[PDB]
């Protein structure tokens, strides 16, 4: 029962009350250390007997007493949007070859990620900058978030994910050291991969310039663009963009550099399209007798989240008949009809609104 | 530190002035310790403190404290040369930084506010300076012999 | 007491000495930007008795635009393996912060080390961000670091005349930035980046073969 | 385990305020109590502590008794308190322990794994740095004797901390502080030589002492063993300093040219500067 | 300048900005990164002289 | 072995300073993850983690004490008390002020035999609303996915807010009223968090129904 | 083997040779004495090395233990002629393992230290080393007094 006396008196150390935490910024003398709090006061005060030269550092992130301001402990500083980061998760591997097309941007996204990982060699012997960027735009077809996610998840710890909601942050939030903060741990973990989505609403060109806040996405921009073409190497670490279209991406962004390699995703293709009805069959029970030529030709021209969904849909109406086992005439008639349906909803393709 | 007592709010009534003997009185009025202090005087009263002879431990307290405080035996402390050429930086580079302004004293004459006295406080500094390194060399002499 | 003065938390300075940054071998401008380079970038340096017996001044100003090509960045990293020299590598936009009292000292500090020691050539890449001119209180923060930039603005002329200070200074919009800044008295020399075209392909393909 | 200690004088005047306790209202015996100490680190420290009646009876000086009651309640007291504060073991003002203080260290030895008792001094007398620090440990012996238990010596200094030297170095204020640099070295050089030659004479006189009687201490080794690391050099007559003679004056070769140089430049600070000054005011006043 | 420094010594001495005098006897006093404030007398700098 | 009640007191007591610990923080914490062991320079072993607060401050206080490190991934909403600094427990409910809970509504009066002519058309939107509820256990042997986005849209009036609305009552899941409008707020990024904030009250309160109107509006 | 490498000190070259000549003749297996003594023309270069090997171990311990030497005691310590330590000095020297000065006129070399220029290092390593032993005697005499005063 002397475990309690051991919490209570555990507890009694509890009493000591908490410090405060603030950035170094440089060192006057050794009884003058300059510090940075995280509300931005900056002092000079002086230390005790129990801390090392290891404490100093250079503008690394410090524990501050509550009445003389001075240091107890140092701990490796971050803001802590990456732990948000890696909370993301997809399957495959297996996803990578599942949907079949176009085969040299399957094979070609295999080379610039993986080949420079495995064997640098092939660029200090010959003497070529490998590629450190790509960028892959939607929705002419699918593919996007399917093939890059797939080697991102199979990669495992690491990779970097940013989804387009962070940038705008809070109200006088401050996103520039976000820009600077994604790209400082790509260069930390190697290779690192970045994936950046619908840019278009955070892409924001400085020609029309509206209210207030679309100064701070120029300004989280030029953080991208200096970084991204520096002056500082990123020739390790690969990152990827998305966007729906690339009008105001600027010459900034649709030039080299910044955005290297742009693979235009192509819709699936009759040829494909038989690739790609073979996993969608695998799930979903049919009967003995299937034709995969009659899917392809009834469903043209439509991606694979379509294809996937509508195919799933011939499921749906085919526990409208119960049957376990559905011949592919029940699933032709809800493929067709359902997706014919979806047809006339949204205008594009061609025409814009 | 500080002393206190709380006079009765009931005594509105009566006077507000005691005590007699205003010796300790007056010296404890002053320094008047800032203003919120005073301003804390409704209701309260101030209180003198001494130290009766504590002389007994008093005697050793400074004793103990200076004999741990003197090169810890006494002994052990007898930085040295290696500050001497630090120190002869502080003889030299600061010399002439301090012997331009007898320069700047001749104008010449007379467009410059004067007087101004450049004399202190390194020279007394330098005078220590050498009378720290005399003496630090008897050090040889001392021990040895 | 008061600091020696130093440079405090601002930029941070230097980190341009590591070394290696862009070899001058691919463009250095020989003999055409090289010669316009020498009497209006690094012969200010120092240069010190030259200057008064001619009687003109060699102002700071360096202006560059109209990217492509890029140049610019290029052009300091250049000169850095011509002489050993503590360049100053910022963007418009990033020293933006929730802290507008540092401004102040920023610009200070940054201009301090160019007059009294001059192995020193300031670059600032793309000034058109913080030369958006924003009449909102609640963008005060912007308002602030453009009388940052017209603070460095007065401190050029606090330089003159003359001895001692080198400005290099690059942007891809001219239209965004405030009159004051090309109003003659300040920058008196731009060098305007012109578009490579036929003459530069031959000369980029050369070094890239 | 336990290499040096740290006493402050606030923890030595609680056993130095209960000497005026059992001194007016007697009677045997001496001041002990129960040490609260400090550990952050391999060095130990002690800040405050708290005095509990005890008696040793003469005859029968293997007496002792310890108030468990109040080494109890009041631990519970200080550690709501202070947290960190923590018994490191007991005390007692000597000045020269006795044999039973082997059963008052493992008695204690339930509360903590080693306990240090620290012998201090009331009235400060001689030969030096006050008090002592002893720790329980079992060497055995050499001779073949059981295992025994001695408490071997531990250097003890003492040390400030932040608020205590408000009353503390107020109430002296007699003492001329420091002056490093003029008197300092040189009252220790005079005291150097003395406690450091009588202390020789004092233990020279001692291993005579051996000779005659009181044999063992053999020691052994120790006293031979570090009396040669003494005898790297004697000095002896006169000095074989033939190989550090011309080096003596060579470090008297800086020393006197910083000397004579800026004591010149010194003058010439003084000397100018001060008939400048003189002659500006003197003639022009009258 | 010891003792000038213990007036000094607790809150420090501020510097404030008087944006408008009021008939109350009361100064509205504005520091820099706060906002405005007031106090009253204040004898020694005259309702009319502010 | 009768010490039991004597040390029993000690612990109600404490706790009764942990009861005056209770009462009360003015101050709310976000936890960062954090291991720290510092050699010297016998030996201080231990874990340490990061602390935030409400005022924008950031504190530094060991391990809590009481819940240990082993719960959770770094959250906030952590009560801190005064000067103490010590967090006795970890308090729900997600976050963050109005923009938790939206509206809680319970069920419609009208029904979905108000109308007429959508027989076959709405039967589309009656399906896919319905079929995961009771035949989930169907869906797993066929593996079938259920539908999640429906567009309802016609010249108004369609009757779709009445009609979508009384859909609620036969799903028997718990409706939640959201708006375009809704999702807009004076600061910037403020719908980001609340279409966050929605589906992590989504996710806890188990399938349910939120409905919103003219999606084309902030979908433009 | 090890024993050449531990407390160093110096061998007769032959014994080695009687050591490492038997290994030829030893095993069982004769494949390490195949690959390093079989071998004509790469053994010969592995026997100067040898030699290469002993001289330079001498020469790291010796550069601790000059002060100074005679050429001609050098000689008779590395067993081998004066123009063989010559050259055996030029090929180390040049390797810049050991400083030295070879004086040939008076057959007088030393092995570092260069020329002594410091001061401050001889009135530190004195006063510092022995004196705080000095001042360290009180400390532990009185000690050792109480220790001897406990029981006699
Ligand atoms: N060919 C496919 N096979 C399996 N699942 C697919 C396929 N295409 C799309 N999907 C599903 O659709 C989702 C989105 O995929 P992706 O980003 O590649 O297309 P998309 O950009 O959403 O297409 P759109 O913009 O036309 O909706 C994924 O979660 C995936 O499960
Ligand atoms: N000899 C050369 N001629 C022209 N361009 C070159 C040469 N060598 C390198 N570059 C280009 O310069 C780029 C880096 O220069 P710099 O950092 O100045 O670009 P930047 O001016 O910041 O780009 P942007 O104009 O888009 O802001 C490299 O991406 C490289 O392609
Ligand atoms: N086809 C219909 N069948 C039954 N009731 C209808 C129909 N159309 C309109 N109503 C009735 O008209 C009333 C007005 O609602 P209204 O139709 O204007 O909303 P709505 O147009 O559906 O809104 P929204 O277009 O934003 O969904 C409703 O209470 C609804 O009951």
């Amino acid at each position: 029962t002397k475990q309690y006396e051991k919490s209570e008196n555990d507890l009694k150390a509890l009493q000591s009350v908490g410090q405060i935490v603030g950035e170094v910024l440089k060192q006057l003398t050794e009884e003058k250390f300059i510090v940075k709090a995280t509300n931005g006061p900056r002092y000079v005060v002086g230390c005790r007997r129990q801390l090392d030269k290891s404490k100093l550092k250079p503008g690394t992130r410090v524990a501050l007493d509550m009445t003389t301001l001075t240091i107890m402990r140092y701990l490796p500083r971050e803001v802590d949007p990456l732990v948000y980061n890696m909370s993301h998760e997809d399957p495959g591997n297996v996803s990578y070859s599942e949907i079949g097309g176009l085969s040299e941007q399957i094979r070609e996204l295999r080379e610039v990620i993986e080949l420079p990982l495995t064997n640098p060699e092939l660029f200090q012997r010959v003497g070529i900058i490998p590629p450190k960027g790509c960028l892959l735009y939607g929705p002419p077809g699918t593919g996007k978030t399917l093939l890059a996610r797939a080697v991102a998840s199979q990669l495992d710890c690491n990779f970097l994910k940013v989804v387009s909601s962070s940038i705008v942050d809070k109200y006088i939030g401050e996103s520039a050291r976000l820009i600077r903060e994604m790209f400082n741990y790509a260069r930390d973990h190697q290779p690192c991969i970045i994936f950046m989505d619908e840019i278009d609403a955070i892409g924001g060109r400085r020609f029309s310039e509206g209210t207030s806040a679309d100064r701070e996405i120029q300004r989280t921009l030029m953080e991208l663009l200096n970084q991204m073409d520096g002056f500082d190497t990123l020739h390790r670490v690969k990152m990827i963009m998305a966007t729906n279209r690339p009008d105001t991406l600027d010459p900034a962004l649709l030039r080299p550099g910044r955005l290297d390699r742009k693979i235009h995703i192509d819709l699936p293709n009759e040829q494909a399209r038989l690739d790609i009805l073979k996993i969608h069959a695998g799930p979903i029970t049919k009967h003995g007798e299937i034709d995969y030529e009659a899917i392809v030709k009834l469903s043209d021209g439509f991606n694979g989240a379509d294809l996937r969904n509508v195919c799933t849909e011939a499921g749906m109406f085919a526990i409208r008949a119960d049957h376990d086992f559905v011949v592919q005439e029940d699933f032709m008639k809800a493929v067709r009809k359902v997706a014919d349906s979806k047809k006339l909803e949204s205008k594009l393709d061609y025409k814009p609104v | 530190i500080d002393a206190f007592r709380l006079i009765n709010a009931n005594m509105m009534v009566l006077g507000h002035e005691p005590r007699q003997t205003t010796s300790n009185l007056g010296h404890l009025n002053k320094p008047s310790i800032q203003a919120l202090i005073h301003g804390l005087n409704r209701h309260y009263y101030s209180i003198t403190i001494n130290y009766r002879k504590n002389e007994l431990e008093q005697k050793m307290l400074l004793n103990l404290h200076k004999k741990s405080w003197m090169e810890g035996l006494t002994l052990q402390d007898y930085v040295v040369k290696e500050m001497l050429e630090l120190a002869k930086n502080y003889n030299k580079a600061v010399e002439e930084e301090d012997k331009m302004t007898p320069e700047q004293l001749a104008i010449k004459n007379v467009g410059k506010q004067d007087p101004k006295r450049h004399l202190e406080e390194h020279v007394d500094v330098l005078m220590t300076s050498n009378i720290v390194q005399c003496l630090a060399a008897m050090l040889d002499t001392v021990v040895f012999k | 007491d008061v600091l020696p003065p130093e440079a405090d938390s601002s930029i941070m300075m230097l980190t341009s000495d590591q070394k290696p940054d862009v070899m001058y071998a691919d463009i250095g401008g020989m003999d055409i930007q090289k010669q316009e380079v020498r009497e209006a970038v690094e012969l200010p340096l120092t240069h010190f008795e030259l200057y008064k017996q001619i009687g003109i001044d060699p102002p700071r100003g360096v202006l560059m635009y109209g990217p492509p090509g890029c140049g610019k960045t290029m052009l300091a990293k250049a000169v850095a393996h011509h002489t050993t020299a503590a360049f100053i590598r910022v963007v418009g936009s990033e020293f933006v912060q929730k802290y507008l009292g540092e401004g102040p000292r920023m610009v200070r500090d940054v201009f301090r080390l160019a007059k009294e020691n001059a192995p020193a050539i300031i670059f600032i890449d793309e000034i058109d961000a913080i030369a958006t001119k924003r009449f909102d209180a609640q963008t005060g923060a912007d308002r602030e670091v453009q009388r940052i930039l017209l603070e460095l603005l007065n401190q050029m002329d606090g330089f003159d005349q003359n001895v001692n200070v080198k400005v290099i200074m690059a942007t891809n919009r001219a239209d965004t930035l405030d009159p004051a800044l090309l109003r003659p008295g300040r920058l008196d020399r731009k060098i305007e980046f012109p578009l490579p075209d036929r003459r530069q392909k031959r000369l980029i393909f050369s070094t890239i073969t | 385990a336990v290499q040096k200690v740290v006493v402050h004088p606030l923890v030595l005047l609680s056993v130095v305020d209960h000497f005026n306790r059992i001194g007016k209202v007697g009677n045997q015996k001496r001041v002990v109590g129960v040490l609260l100490g400090s550990w952050q680190k391999k060095v130990l420290d002690v800040s405050n502590s708290f005095a509990v009646p005890f008696d040793e009876d003469d005859k029968d000086d293997s007496v002792w008794f310890l108030d468990h009651d109040y080494l109890e309640n009041m631990y519970g007291m200080f550690k709501k308190v202070n947290a960190r504060e923590r018994i490191v073991g007991w005390y007692h003002t000597g000045p020269k322990l006795h044999k039973n203080d082997i059963a008052i260290n493992e008695l204690m030895k339930r509360y903590c794994p080693n306990s240090v008792l620290v012998i201090i001094d009331v009235k400060p007398k001689d030969l030096g740095l006050p008090t002592e620090a002893y720790i329980s440990v079992e060497e055995v012996h050499d001779d073949g004797t059981p295992t025994s238990k001695t408490f071997e010596h531990v250097t003890s200094e003492i040390g400030a901390e932040e608020a205590e030297e408000v009353g503390v170095e107020h109430l002296l204020r007699d003492i001329k502080d420091t002056t490093v640099g003029t008197l300092s070295q040189r009252i220790t050089n005079q005291v150097h030589g003395l406690k450091g030659l009588n202390s020789k004479l004092l233990d020279i006189r001692s291993y005579l002492e051996k000779v005659a009687t009181g044999k063992l201490p053999i020691n052994h080794q120790i006293i031979y063993q570090l009396q040669d690391v003494f005898n790297l050099l004697p000095d002896v007559s006169l000095q074989e300093f033939v190989k550090a003679f011309y080096l003596k004056t060579n470090d008297q070769m800086v020393v006197v040219y910083l000397a004579s140089l800026i004591r010149s430049v010194v003058a010439l600070h003084n000397l100018i500067n001060n008939k400048i000054a003189n002659r500006d005011a003197e003639k022009k006043e009258g | 300048l010891r003792e000038e420094l213990q007036l000094l010594q607790e809150q420090g001495s501020y510097v404030g900005e008087v944006v408008r005098a009021m008939d109350k006897k009361k100064v509205l006093v504005k520091v820099h990164p706060e906002g405005k404030f007031v106090v009253d007398v204040d004898k020694n700098i005259d309702i009319n002289d502010v | 072995t009768h010490e039991l009640q004597a040390m029993k007191d000690k612990i109600k007591e404490n706790s009764e300073k942990i009861k005056v610990n209770k009462t009360l923080p003015y101050l709310v914490s976000n936890v960062i993850e954090l291991l720290d062991v510092d050699p010297n320079d016998s030996q201080r072993k231990g874990k340490c983690a990061v602390i935030k607060t409400s005022t924008r401050q950031t504190y530094f206080l060991p391990v809590i004490g009481l819940v240990d490190a082993e719960k959770l991934k770094p959250g906030d909403l952590v009560g801190v008390n005064k000067d103490s600094y010590l967090i006795l427990e970890t308090l729900p409910t997600e976050y963050d002020s109005r923009v938790k809970a939206m509206e809680v509504d319970e069920r419609p009066t009208e029904q979905y035999s108000d109308i007429g002519g959508l027989d076959k058309q709405i039967q589309e939107l009656v399906e896919a609303i319905v079929l995961p509820m009771n035949h989930k256990e169907k869906f797993e042997n066929l593996g079938i996915q259920p539908p999640k986005g429906v567009l309802m849209y016609g010249p108004p009036g369609t009757g779709k807010t009445l009609l979508a609305r009384a859909c609620a009552a036969q799903t028997k899941a718990t409706f939640l009223k959201l708006a375009g409008p809704q999702l807009v707020q004076m600061f910037i990024g403020d719908g980001a968090k609340l279409v966050r904030d929605a589906f992590a009250l989504a996710k806890e309160k188990a399938p349910s129904i939120i409905f919103i109107d003219e999606l084309d509006a902030i979908g433009t | 083997l090890l024993k050449l490498f531990t407390t160093m000190e110096l061998m007769r070259w032959s014994t080695l040779v009687e050591d490492y000549g038997m290994e030829l003749r030893k095993g069982s297996l004769e494949s390490p004495a195949t690959d390093v003594f079989g071998s004509t023309e790469e053994g010969e270069k592995r026997w100067k090395d040898l030699k290469n090997r002993v001289v330079e171990h001498n020469i790291r311990i010796m550069a601790k233990y000059y002060t100074r030497i005679t050429m001609k005691r050098m000689a008779q310590l590395l067993d081998l002629s004066v123009d063989e330590s010559e050259a055996f000095l030029s090929n180390l020297v040049v390797n810049k393992t050991i400083f030295a000065k070879v004086d040939r006129l008076a057959g007088i070399i030393n092995f570092q230290r260069p020329k002594d220029p410091n001061n401050l290092l001889n009135d530190w390593s004195q006063k510092l080393n022995s004196l705080m032993s000095l001042v360290n005697k009180t400390t532990h005499l009185i000690a050792k007094e109480e220790m001897i005063h406990n029981l006699q």
